[PDB]
């Protein structure tokens, strides 16, 4: 029941996203047209204004004398599908016999793919990502030796009970997904869906997850997105007793059906911690290498 | 609808039936507090006593609206009025009505 | 018909005589949330003029040895106006923004500022310098309000990412020979259709002098920079008591 | 939270105290996702 | 199908099992201001759910020797919620109301209350008793907030006008044998389409026991009365800093 | 541009005033129909609920056995036109020769019609009134003697300069309206429009006109509507010298084209002041007279 | 007391907006809830004991 003119003539409730742009097919590189000399006034395609924040709309047809070039170079290798569907190391778990880390035949590894710099920097180019994945578990001895041993790879989502030992009752995998493998067999390989409560993962969360006063005590919460905590990956030696082969499981993740939003500046400083864009402020390095003089190369 | 046991105060054996109903006496009329409970089904609290709170343990993510039904188990000549509020997130424990 | 602009929204109006143009962020205009995309069933309040209007935060002085400043959004407007009360009284929030930065100087001054919008500008620490400590930034520095916070290491934007590649986000440049304003229109950017204004900050606004200010003495040595910003297409939902943090 | 709006009024003879029974459910728009194994029940081993 | 009611507005809901009916004041429903009737050119903010919802003020105890209470509108809601901030932040105001008064008691209690809406309930003074002093009432007593003020001389309603003829205004009667609620829906009443909520009060809400409460000891001696009220069709206009009084 | 359903299905902006009622013509009193005995169940037209706040919809056709009466009694004398178009005293000004009130040949009288109880109580039955008026000035000597004297009746609206004496320069009435009369002639009589900035006068203003803190110092502002302050009526003896006839001007106001809103309880206590509903709390009187016993008349 | 459950809605109890729910009910089926291989037995064939 709308009667006044201040609500009939309104734009409130306009859910349609008005865009200035339009994605057009670019299967090949842009071709070049033939260009001649211009000796005129008024039109100046070389003078720009970067103050507008836009980029140069210039060409080489407008700036030099060019020939017709038919470009048959494909733009198919710069897709996200090709750039990210390359299995990289995201984790590495050791099941030693003795020591300090995991001397009791089991190990839990909380999923963060931000422990090795090669795959981190490649995903931290973007702010939001939505992808399926394919994990692959390459288990072996420190020496690389392959051994006849049976393992159990359990996925423990959030809320589910983490196993406290090797003979714990969570390994029964009644509703949790698990995988059994021999190491004499090939590496395991499972495909995974997009499992977050949000429409995408996000490697940078500018804010705090919990309400309340924010003191120096619980300051470690800054940047923690629980929409990214997909849980825990556990691994044991299937048995009632101690094994005799030390083991190392390496995890290799490959994305599929990738979508990404909001590119960022790529990191030029060295990572130091996980899920934390900290740096060494004493040893700041330039993102390039130096000269001695600007006139001499 | 199954029984959401708000009065999860007792611990001994005989008083485990006290845990399914919370009392309503006469007060001084200053808008006092009767009871409070979180609206989180998968969290450890009153909802563990519900089928919703036990099936949601077998799942990791949930979405949708909830119902809470309160039934008065008093005399026919008894009468009163209560305010059952849902405080969305951010809201601390209210100190007053 | 490009160097002049009148930005009128609500009961406010900004005139400019030395503009460049208006940047629309990622090619999307601010909008309201669809019924496809929404999940919360509550009916949101859409106050159309009491919060969609220009607010004016404070002034920062561009001196010779200035390094830069950042302002986190929507932390700038949580203690200011009818916007900052609804944000307290509600749990959710959804708005775009029109940011406007003013820096006026003569035709005998020179300098350049980069005015960039970086989403999810997470802040880093110097790790004690050595790189051994997993230190974390305080609340004063993460969310500093409308008085902003100054950068210590502006080459890396205090997050380990270089200033050079920041022009892949939204940006305009305030060149004192060419312009004295910078208009950026930002949509709502989040993985979620709604989020809380008091815990999550959607983006940061960086103001960095790439070229140092220079003038000969005799001129005016005080060159302020003022941030002026309007919410757009604002929406609120989930009503309870007012909480500040 | 549950607050006394007015009071619990009672005549002579009727009992001065009652009880309320809460009954919780969900609605037609409720959905669950990503099946796991439950955590708020555990078991002492050695069944039989 | 008359003694039960569910009043749903916004994120609030009042159920009643012992209602009489709903009174609509002067036969008009609350509404918004036309373009014919309006004069101010500003576009008003119409927040539809954050202020149009039920608020609950405080409780008054009906004792044997109770005389009556009054609550002035919209003074009740100027320090309460998103309504009372917009009223501070704005200069004008226009809303109807749905008042709801609750008083529950047994089938062995007895009594009656008159619940009346008197527009422009100007308050008088006893003139020192003698009638010589042109005294004036204080601000505590003229506009007493949500804790209300009690009547000293309820026969004349503390204005020289008799309680008997107050049923020419809106009213319902809370007879504890018959009902425990009273719903009155009030439109906006003024000579002007808009007015300020902090200086002008549009009407007063009188609650007067015409019949004294009686019960035999053994029963519950504490019988509260709670006022529960919703703005309806609210409108605000003229935005400036927040002022309390 | 409305797209969501939460704004298409809205009632916001509904300016039409939805009324439950309808004014129908009632030129005469309601006629009576013939009624008989009823000896049935279910229908009980005598049992009511005043708790609803409404009035009894009963009849005498439903409660006794009646005859057909054709009522030819008119409802034309209870109109506001007839009830208020009766000229009553609203003011009385004295222009004595000596004394304390007005010994200098001029007198200003700020317009309030709330100085005599007979016309006040009749307008204070309502809360809002919108009317034209007709003022009438009956000037004479204290003894009632008529004398050959010329007067000037100036209307001084708000903002306009009040005259400080008889020979003041505001009496020139260049834009202000004035009236000259002899007292040997009939009473003056001018018609007046509705002159307020609001849509109606209001005899009760529940609030303060000025912003700011409200202390005991400026507490006299409570109830003051400046939308009712139509100004000042001044009167002098036209001359450069002192008169010799003492004078009293009486003002008699009559409404026309009356409209009124929101009836109120009529006052039963005695007025004490102007624009102030104060009473003597010691001597509270009932609005009727008493008996000694309820069973004996 | 009837033993049935509440037929109420949020459309009847608060002021709501049009939400188009695209959440699937396909994971609460018995097919999905039970087709998950779990331990039901464990047999030991020792040498001695
Ligand atoms: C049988 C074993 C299957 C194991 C399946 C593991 C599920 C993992 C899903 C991929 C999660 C994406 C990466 C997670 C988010 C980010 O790296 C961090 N949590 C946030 O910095
Ligand atoms: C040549 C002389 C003409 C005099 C005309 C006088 C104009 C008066 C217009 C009628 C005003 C209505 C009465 C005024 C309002 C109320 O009585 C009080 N001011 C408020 O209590």
């Amino acid at each position: 029941g709308d009667r006044v003119a201040d609500v009939i003539e309104s734009s409130i409730g306009d859910s349609v996203s008005r865009a200035l742009t339009q994605a057009l097919p670019a299967p090949t590189g842009q071709n070049t047209q033939v260009s001649s000399h211009r000796l005129d006034t008024g039109e100046v395609p070389a003078l720009q204004a970067a103050e507008i924040g836009a980029s140069s709309n210039t060409s080489d047809e407008s700036m030099i004398e060019t020939r017709c070039v038919l470009n048959s170079h494909s733009t198919a290798e710069t897709t996200l599908d090709s750039f990210f569907s390359r299995a990289g190391l995201v984790g590495e778990i050791d099941l030693p016999l003795e020591g300090t880390t995991n001397p009791n035949g089991y190990a839990n590894w909380d999923i963060d793919i931000t422990g090795y710099a090669q795959m981190r920097r490649k995903v931290e180019l973007f702010t939001y990502m939505r992808f399926d994945a394919e994990f692959t578990f390459v288990a072996c001895t420190p020496t690389g030796q392959v051994v006849p041993q049976l393992l159990q790879y359990m996925f423990v989502p959030p809320g589910a009970p983490k196993p406290e030992s090797r003979e714990s009752l969570a390994w029964q995998t009644a509703t949790n997904p698990s995988v059994f493998v021999k190491l004499t067999d090939p590496p395991a390989q499972v495909s995974v869906p997009f499992m977050s409560p949000a429409s995408a993962y996000q490697w940078f969360y500018d804010g705090y997850p919990t309400f309340g006063e924010h003191k120096q005590e619980k300051d470690l919460e800054y940047g923690a997105c629980p929409n990214n905590m997909m849980g825990t990956f556990s691994v044991r030696t299937v048995g009632s007793s101690k094994s005799k082969y030390p083991l190392v499981v390496r995890i290799y993740m490959r994305m599929k059906h990738v979508r990404a939003w909001i590119p960022r500046p790529m990191r030029n400083q060295n990572y130091l911690f996980k899920a934390n864009p900290n740096y060494a402020g004493n040893s700041i390095k330039p993102t390039g290498t130096s000269r001695s003089a600007i006139t001499t190369l | 609808e199954t029984i959401l046991e708000v009065n999860n105060v007792p611990t001994n054996a005989t008083s485990l039936m006290e845990r399914l109903r919370f009392p309503v006496s006469a007060q001084a009329g200053k808008g006092e507090l009767c009871a409070v409970f979180r609206a989180d089904p998968g969290r450890d609290g009153p909802w563990q006593s519900t089928m919703l709170g036990q099936l949601c343990g077998y799942y990791t993510q949930w979405s949708g609206s909830l119902e809470v039904t309160f039934m008065f188990t008093g005399s026919f000549m008894a009468t009163g009025k209560m305010l059952i509020a849902y405080t969305p997130p951010g809201g601390p424990l209210p100190k007053d009505r | 018909s490009d160097r002049v602009a009148q930005l009128t929204i609500g009961n406010s109006t900004i005139t400019t005589q030395e503009a460049a143009n208006i940047i629309v962020g990622y090619g999307e205009w601010p909008s309201y949330c669809s019924d496809d995309d929404a999940t919360a069933v509550d009916k949101p309040t859409r106050p159309d003029v009491s919060v969609n209007r220009f607010y004016t935060l404070d002034t920062k002085l561009w001196e010779k040895s200035s390094k830069g400043w950042y302002w986190k959004f929507p932390d700038v407007l949580t203690e200011t106006g009818v916007f900052g009360q609804n944000a307290q009284f509600h749990y959710l929030y959804r708005s775009g923004f029109c940011i406007h930065v003013q820096c006026n100087a003569s035709k005998f001054h020179q300098g350049a500022l980069l005015v960039a919008i970086l989403p999810e500008y997470v802040i880093g620490t110097v790790a004690g310098g050595t790189g051994t400590e997993d230190s974390h930034p305080p609340y004063k520095q993460t969310q500093p309000g409308a008085d902003g916070f100054e950068l210590q290491h502006p080459y890396v934007l205090d997050a380990g990412i270089p200033i050079s590649q920041l022009t892949v986000c939204h940006h305009q440049r305030i060149n004192l020979r060419t312009n004295n304003c910078a208009t950026i229109i930002v949509p709502y950017m989040n993985t979620l259709p709604f989020d809380s204004a008091l815990n999550h900050c959607n983006f940061g606004l960086l103001v960095v002098p790439i070229s140092p200010l220079d003038f000969d003495q005799g001129a005016t040595p005080v060159i302020p920079i003022t941030i002026t910003l309007a919410p757009m297409c604002s929406e609120f939902a989930g009503l309870r008591q007012a909480v500040t943090q | 939270s549950i607050w006394y709006q007015t009071n619990y009024v009672v005549p002579i003879g009727a009992p001065n105290t009652a009880y309320i029974i809460a009954l919780a459910a969900a609605q037609k728009n409720f959905t669950m996702k990503l099946c796991k194994d439950t955590s708020h029940i555990l078991q002492t081993a050695s069944i039989q």
